[PDB]
């Protein structure tokens, strides 16, 4: 009961398109307590600027938000969500793969 | 927020009446309704929480619509009269603070059964020969009309209630602080009942 | 009757510019204070309100006036630089859980430009006619208070030790003796009707009591009269059967 | 718009 | 159609014997629209819709008058709560809360809600009949209690038929064309092999409001579930909703497999196909 683990995606706004610009979205759902550290990544670099939806909460009472910046997919460049929170040992990576 | 109706109320014994409360509230809390004698604390009556409940205990009795509250008073006595407060509580507010009107003041006009209208000099217990006019046992309608001259002392009606018998009666007070004042002449201002006895 | 809720001082009277402490305890059980206050023609306006011992809302309370929960629970209201519109009762209330407010019996405060003004009353007790116990087989005494300032007076009849209610009515208002004049003094009247029996028992003893509240003995006098302190006036009548 | 809490509404 | 109107609660306590942090959030469906954050020096309600920045300072005071009264009451209840549960000062805990009213096709309320958690834990409830209390243990019934004691519950049913319902029809009227309008799935079903257990099948649905949404995957018609990955309803950010479906089939049995969709903006389900 005391501690749940938050469940992590990242994706695209829209589907994505090697030219065009769109926003990069990693959510994160179902943990408790509310305290958690997200960051997206270019290339295993941090992304410096990223804006997030106020904190919220679920109907079985875990806390969710969204982490969002804007970008332009191409087919070299690598995204990922980096997450922690005191339930992980380490921050656990999720590669952001756009059929996903 | 909150405005009651009539500022004022003048009744008859025995004359029904229902007194007004209107409101607007964000969401009603609760309706209250409190007496307050003179020199007394508001004292609490009913609450009333939604639209159509009633209370009622004796002769007062409260209903709710969505816009007002009224306290009807059936066949008031003399001592209903007191002033009348109104007051909310609202969802919108924290705390369960009270805005209030600003009330309804009510006398209540006793019958009166034998009237016997008269007017008697009393004398000072102590004394230097002080003396006092009073007028006493007139009937529920006739009223006691104020001096012009400023060395002339007159009070306005007042009933007794003699419970242990059943006996009300009213009366008025007058005195002067010199030159001929004799009580024949005293309440001379007012209408007089053309029964009212003058001892010689 | 009486809520539970207990105010003090029930009167005071005072200067411009000076500051007064009211003092609340409200119901047992009760850990909310509201203090509110009611000037002549105007109805019950919020000032603020507590909770075991914090402040937790405030309505349109001025800034020179202020106010505390202690740990007892009991509160207190100050208002200081004191102005003559400050003159009013001052009501508090506790709150039930239930939801609902009970009030004390309130402070009245009178505020006077200066105190040079205040007067005592004189009371003088008129004893019943020989004419009303004749015509209606009652006796009617009267009670006459007069000379006083300001408007603070409680009259009551005090029969053989004990105080009547029934028979006794008092004016509402007292009068204003020089009503032109804006610091007039007031009188006021009382009457206490018996059975012409009742009057004519020599063993019968009759007191009108009236209590003043005027200045508060510690209030500093100049003049050459006695300091018009709060205090009890009388005077009194025995029976007589003849 | 939330509703307001009356006096001892504490857990 | 259906709508709601919900406040969630945020109470929680710090470290050693710091202020406790009280956070209000205000919501109409899956649209937010304020934000109170007792963190500050100066506390505000905040708009987070364009429909409620219409309203004027006299709104907007309210709401702020009742969460900073809450953020010092949920502080004594945070202390009330670690006396029933005997836990020490250092010492992290929350309380939530979440409350509102539904409202059905007509506008009239379905039902109202009030429901309290301890630490993520359900820990008392308000029931369907607004006038009674469910406590998950002993030490909610403590707090039952005191909430029969102060008629909590009659003047939260006052609340949740008369204020709760009037203000939710405002927002519904003033904030109509996005609250009032429910946006379809955009769907497709994509194919990519893996070659051991052959392929993927995805089913998408893509830009649809509100969130409530049902994806499964049929197999001669006949629902799979047990083998059937289901990703959790996620915001794409532009206020809009995202959710996909997948099964692993056998290669060239592609055509056995139908995927439904049921949504508000759907009159009927759609029943999909991969497209060679």
């Amino acid at each position: 009961m005391i501690q749940r683990t938050p469940k992590i995606q990242v994706y695209s706004r829209h589907p994505a398109e090697n030219g065009k610009s769109n926003f990069l979205n990693c959510y994160v759902s179902g943990f408790h307590p509310s305290d958690i550290e997200v960051d997206l990544l270019k290339n295993g670099e941090r992304i410096e600027k990223v804006e997030h939806s106020d904190l919220s909460f679920s109907k079985d009472w875990s806390f969710y938000l969204l982490y969002y910046t804007e970008f332009t997919p191409t087919e070299k460049d690598e995204y990922a969500c980096r997450v922690n929170h005191v339930t992980l040992s380490q921050p656990k990576i999720v590669k952001w793969d756009r059929d996903m | 927020q909150v405005t009651q109706s009539p500022e004022a109320l003048r009744l008859q014994e025995g004359e029904s009446s229902s007194l007004n409360c209107s409101y607007t509230v964000s969401g009603l809390r609760g309706l209250f309704w409190y007496r307050q004698d003179p020199g007394k604390g508001p004292e609490f009556l009913f609450t009333l929480y939604s639209a159509g409940e009633e209370k009622e205990k004796e002769r007062l009795k409260a209903t709710l619509t969505k816009k007002e509250s009224f306290l009807h008073i059936t066949a008031p006595k003399p001592e209903d009269s007191a002033t009348y407060l109104c007051a909310v509580q609202d969802l919108g507010t924290s705390g369960s603070r009270l805005t209030f009107g600003e009330g309804t003041q009510l006398t209540v006009n006793p019958n009166i059964q034998n009237p016997d209208p008269a007017v008697y000099q009393l004398r000072d217990s102590k004394s230097s020969d002080k003396s006092v006019c009073l007028f006493t046992d007139f009937d529920s309608q006739t009223n006691v009309s104020q001096s012009k001259d400023s060395d002339v002392y007159i009070t306005d009606k007042c009933v007794l209630d003699m419970r242990s018998m059943d006996f009300k009666s009213n009366s008025a007070v007058a005195w002067s602080n010199k030159s001929d004042f004799a009580c024949a002449n005293a309440f001379n201002n007012s209408i007089i009942p053309e029964d009212t006895f003058f001892p010689s | 009757m009486d809520s539970g809720v207990t105010q003090t001082p029930k009167h005071l009277i005072t200067a411009t510019g000076q500051r007064v402490t009211l003092r609340c305890s409200p119901r047992s059980g009760d850990l909310s204070v509201y203090w509110y206050q009611q000037s002549l023609d105007q109805g019950l306006q919020f000032l603020i309100h507590y909770y075991n011992g914090e402040e937790r809302a405030k309505g349109n309370i001025l800034e020179r006036f202020s106010a505390q929960q202690f740990p007892d629970l009991h509160s207190e209201l100050n208002l200081s630089s004191l102005e003559l519109g400050d003159s009013a009762l001052y009501f508090c209330a506790s709150s039930a859980r239930s939801g609902e407010l009970f009030f004390g019996e309130g402070s009245r405060l009178t505020v006077l430009e200066d105190l040079k003004n205040v007067f005592p009353p004189e009371v003088a007790v008129f004893e019943p006619s020989e004419a009303e116990i004749s015509h209606t087989q009652k006796a009617t005494l009267v009670c006459l208070a007069t000379g006083f300032y300001p408007d603070h007076v409680e009259l009551s009849w005090w029969v053989n030790g004990k105080e009547v209610h029934s028979g006794v009515c008092t004016d509402p208002q007292p009068l204003k003796e020089q009503p032109a004049l804006n610091d007039s003094r007031y009188a006021l009247s009382s009457r206490l009707r018996v059975s012409a029996t009742f009057w004519q028992n020599p063993r019968n003893h009759f007191r009108c009591q009236v209590q003043f509240y005027g200045l508060s003995e510690n209030d500093e006098w100049t003049q050459d009269r006695a300091k018009p302190v709060t205090q009890i006036v009388s005077a009194e009548a025995w029976g007589r059967a003849d | 718009h939330p509703v307001g809490e009356a006096d001892y509404f504490e857990y | 159609g259906s709508h709601s109107m919900r406040y969630f609660y945020t109470a929680m306590s710090r470290p050693g014997r710091g202020e406790p942090r009280f956070i209000a959030v205000g919501y109409v469906d899956d649209t937010q629209f304020v934000r109170f954050d007792s963190d500050a020096a100066s506390p505000r309600t905040e708009p987070r819709a364009p429909w409620i920045e219409q309203e004027g300072p006299e709104y907007w005071d309210r709401n702020t008058q009742i969460f900073k009264t809450n953020t010092q009451t949920y502080r004594e209840s945070l202390r009330n709560l670690r006396g029933y549960y005997n836990q020490s000062e250092a010492g992290s805990h929350i309380i939530q809360r979440m409350y509102g009213c539904d409202l059905g096709p007509d506008g009239r309320l379905l039902r109202g809600h009030d429901q309290s958690a301890y630490d993520g834990k359900d820990y008392i409830a308000l029931n369907e009949d607004l006038s009674s209390w469910t406590a998950a243990d002993t030490a909610a019934q403590i707090t039952q209690r005191k909430w029969e004691a102060a008629r909590v519950a009659e003047q939260l049913r006052a609340y949740l038929e008369g204020l709760c319902v009037e203000w939710l029809r405002r927002y519904l009227e003033n904030g109509k064309e996005t609250l009032q309008r429910a946006d379809p799935p955009k769907t497709h079903v994509t194919h990519h092999p893996v070659s051991d257990h052959e392929a993927t099948l995805r089913c998408w649905a893509l830009g649809f409001y509100p969130a409530e949404i049902t994806l499964t995957w049929q197999r001669d018609g006949e629902d799979q579930t047990q083998d059937t990955e289901l990703v959790e309803t996620r915001p794409a950010g532009d206020r809009t909703f995202q959710k996909w479906a997948a099964v692993v089939v056998p290669s060239g049995e592609e055509q056995r497999y139908t995927c439904h969709v049921q949504h508000e903006g759907l009159p009927k389900p759609l029943t999909l196909r991969w497209e060679p």
